[PDB]
């Protein structure tokens, strides 16, 4: 039903518009979290759902939106001081939007 | 944009190498984050907090704490402490 | 091609149409320009030295999935922090998922 | 858990480090505070340290290194510590 630590580095295949859940521990109280650092033919969700009776379980809910071979990729991390430092200074960027038709 | 630190900021910033009166923005941000870096004021579990209360820094800041994510607050606090030349 | 003058704009292509993105920069520098973001597009990119000083990113991109897509690009440099940071690897999630 | 022979721990110590035996998480965080507080690493490629006038130079044993090396890094600190 939902992939836990033990899918790790497996293959799924799902419908285009089918959710499937992935269900990570962890413990925010750390300061780390679970996020998405990459994907590519899926859209996501991630909530924090505490463990009601340490930490909670990191639900992210996955729906496959191109058909094709996707691929979603989550790291547990705790962002740095320089990288919030870094951030005040911002770098040069370029933005496109792009509608395809 | 170049700028000339007040006596504390400048104090700070030659704590940590600078050794000028005068100094661009990007300067400036550099050094106090090598400051607050060396130091380790920052939060550990939450890394954009800087407890300062005891320090140089909440000095010219005139705060217990700030948060990094706040860039105008921080870039307020950094302007009340220099001139631009 | 698009350049810099179509930064921050609205472009409409179809599905498998390809276009390029010219922007300067100068990697002496350590800099280079790097796709942060990009969805809806499948994209590459291409340093060319002006041989005639620094030189031109190439940035092609293709329309890869119907719909609102875009991309973003940034000119950077990565630090020693962030460089530092990856000899502590975080702990990752990987799952491929064929979608049909 | 592991424990700096003297020429890594005064290293260590410089930037704050307390103890005598640490974690190697520790021990890498310790020498990034250093390489950053020494303003060692390259300004244009910052993956590169520059340490032959400095003492990470002689204790790692090299007038430079690139911070991309993982394996290599591991080893040169490995060689500097007791495992615990
Ligand atoms: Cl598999
Ligand atoms: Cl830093
Ligand atoms: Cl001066
Ligand atoms: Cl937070
Ligand atoms: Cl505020
Ligand atoms: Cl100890
Ligand atoms: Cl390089």
């Amino acid at each position: 039903m939902s992939l836990t630590e033990d899918n790790n580095n497996t293959t799924i295949t799902i419908a285009k518009g089918e959710n499937k859940e992935i269900i990570l521990h962890g413990n925010p109280t750390t300061g780390y979290s679970w996020v998405v650092d990459s994907s590519e033919g899926l859209s996501n969700t991630v909530e924090y759902v505490a463990d009601q009776h340490s930490g909670g379980k990191y639900h992210i809910k996955i729906t496959g939106t191109q058909t094709g071979e996707g691929k979603i990729v989550l790291v547990y991390r705790r962002t740095s001081f320089a990288e919030y430092w870094n951030l005040l200074s911002p770098d040069r960027t370029f933005t496109l939007k792009v509608n395809v038709q | 944009t170049l700028v000339r630190p007040k006596p504390l900021l400048l104090k700070l910033l030659k704590s940590v190498g600078a050794q000028k009166d005068t100094y661009t923005m990007k300067e400036v941000l550099f050094y106090l984050g090598q400051y607050i870096m060396t130091k380790r004021l920052y939060d550990e579990k939450q890394q954009h907090i800087v407890y300062c209360s005891n320090d140089l820094l909440g000095d010219l800041f005139g705060v217990p704490s700030f948060s990094v994510k706040e860039h105008r607050k921080i870039y307020t606090m950094i302007y009340r402490n220099l001139v631009v030349v």
